[PDB]
């Protein structure tokens, strides 16, 4: 259960992106494969070598997900459902992986934005990122 | 864990950087908000009740100093991280029941916390090798439940 | 996320505990302090040897909570909230301690079940079970 | 991984009554069934649309029985499960990239097979010796990992 105040956190931490929001969501995911290599394997269409045009691209989708949960935060299950779908019925991406990318989102933020990334924040984050996750592994059957 | 001289020259090199003195309490205490069961441990450490009490608890900051120590001897010795850790395993596991989840969660904020310090020269690479780090020592530490 | 057929097996599964409910809980509770030694530093003032008076009236308690949880199914995050509040707020249970208790209980269920305990039905307890857990654990801050 | 005595006779007595031609089967079975992510490293298996077809999938039955195989050998050497399962670890890890926590669940899945089928003879501490050697095989299986 996120608190008004983390979603003022995160809303107010996600505005420090800015033009850079597809930018951290590829470095996010070119973390996750660098640390956490089981994770490749659900991306062998891709090139995954840094400056790789399509982790580039899909960083922006991701980043573009992130955000449209941050716009309705209060209605996460509903917003996100198609990529629900997607992650659980035709990708079964695997619940614990949520949390790895989670993690290298976090490590993002963190590099980018010190002075937002406050323990508070870092609180509020990591709980959004996990009801994010709890709503992308919600669909399993 | 098996760190490439790559990875070892990352790890030290920003090793070398680090202040001892206040990384650690800035993980444990971030440890402590981000994940507030963990306050179940520290019922001695006085008051946690906001973010700024527990950052700013001196017994916070003291056993921070203490568990980067223990980071600090794992990484002089990568290749017997269950030796180095052996009174630690027994003490956090057969003392404490401290449930191992907990290690690789405060490897993780460490990793944060490394991030937060260092910014851009926290590299993908050097998160990687210091994945390969946090992971064994959360292993280590777990040895007597395994 | 619960389908109607989840919900049906399990309102199934467990009308067969009848009278044995908290019976079946206190055997839960049993297995997980055996077998997941670290979950008995939660109950100091409890003496946990078989036949023990208070594992066999918690266990009662939590076969009530898992009947309320059954009975509001659709509605869980507010039937539980309660003991939501209590779990994170005042007991502090660590959040993969829910994962250890919720397969004891399977495990309770299959050992005096076996006619209901088929897989689909073994699916739909741990489903359910999951999304106890998850409002269980939603209340830290 | 520490059986007592009475945790091993526990364990073999049990051992010796279960049937290998058909509980690894339903164990793997009611995995796929039960973590459906898991099915994604079965794609070969053939019709795994619904809980019949894949409990009556003969591919799934016999590496059910593959499976339950390395847990008997598991059994006979509870003392190096590390040698047994090397090669399954660099087959399950390296090769297949199977997060381990699915090694975890599998152990898992097992343990409520072994109570559906022996009903109340599968006692609360025959449950936790059998506890035991499910996390000793996970560990094992993910060496490769660590
Ligand atoms: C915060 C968590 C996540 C978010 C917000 C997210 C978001 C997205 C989005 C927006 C898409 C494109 C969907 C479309 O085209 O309709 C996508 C696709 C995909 N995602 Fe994720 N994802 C997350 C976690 C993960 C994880 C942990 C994995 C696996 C490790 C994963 C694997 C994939 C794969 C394999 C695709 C298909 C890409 C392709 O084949 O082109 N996702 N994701
Ligand atoms: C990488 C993980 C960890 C490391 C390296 C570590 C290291 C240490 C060290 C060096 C000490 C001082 C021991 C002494 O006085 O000789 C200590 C004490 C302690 N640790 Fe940790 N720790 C870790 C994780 C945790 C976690 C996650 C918890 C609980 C959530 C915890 C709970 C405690 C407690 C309660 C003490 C005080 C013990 C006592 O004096 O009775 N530790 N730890
Ligand atoms: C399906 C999951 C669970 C259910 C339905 C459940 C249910 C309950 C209920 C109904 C109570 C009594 C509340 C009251 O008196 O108002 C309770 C108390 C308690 N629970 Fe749980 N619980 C669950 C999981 C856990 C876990 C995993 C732990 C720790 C390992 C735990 C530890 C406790 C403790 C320490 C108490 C206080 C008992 C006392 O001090 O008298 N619970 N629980
Ligand atoms: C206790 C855990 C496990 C044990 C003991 C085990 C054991 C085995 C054994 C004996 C084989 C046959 C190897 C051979 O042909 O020489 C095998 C193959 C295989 N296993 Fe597992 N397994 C376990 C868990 C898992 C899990 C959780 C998954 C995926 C979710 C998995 C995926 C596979 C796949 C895809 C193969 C076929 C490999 C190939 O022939 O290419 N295993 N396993």
């Amino acid at each position: 259960v996120l608190s008004p105040a983390d979603k003022t956190n995160v809303k107010a931490a996600w505005g420090k992106v800015g033009a850079h929001a597809g930018e951290y969501g590829a470095e996010a995911l070119e973390r996750m494969f660098l640390s956490f290599p089981t994770t490749k394997t659900y991306f062998p269409h891709f090139d995954l070598s840094h400056g790789s045009a399509q982790v580039k691209g899909h960083g922006k989708k991701v980043a573009d997900a992130l955000t449209n949960a941050v716009a309705h935060v209060d209605d996460m299950p509903n917003a996100l459902s198609a990529l629900s779908d997607l992650h659980a019925h035709k990708l079964r991406v695997d619940p614990v992986n949520f949390k790895l990318l989670s993690h290298c989102l976090l490590v993002t933020l963190a590099a980018h934005l010190p002075a937002e990334f406050t323990p508070a924040v870092h609180a509020s984050l990591d709980k959004f990122l996990a009801s994010v996750s709890t709503v992308l592994t919600s669909k399993y059957r | 864990v098996h760190l490439t001289p790559e990875e070892k020259s990352a790890v030290t090199a920003l090793w070398g950087k680090v202040n001892v003195d206040e990384v650690g309490g800035e993980a444990l205490g971030r440890l402590l908000v981000v994940y507030p069961w963990t306050q179940r441990f520290f019922e001695s450490f006085g008051d946690l009740s906001t973010p700024d009490a527990v950052m700013g608890n001196p017994k916070v900051k003291a056993w921070g100093k203490k568990v980067l120590g223990a980071f600090s001897d794992g990484l002089a010795h990568l290749d017997n991280l269950k030796g180095t850790f052996a009174t630690l395993s027994e003490l956090h596991c057969d003392k404490l029941h401290v449930d191992p989840e907990n290690f690789r969660l405060l490897g993780n904020v460490l990793v944060c916390v490394l991030a937060h310090h260092f910014g851009k020269e926290f590299t993908p690479p050097v998160q990687a090798a210091y994945q390969k780090v946090v992971a064994g020592v959360a292993n280590a530490l777990a040895h007597k439940y395994h």
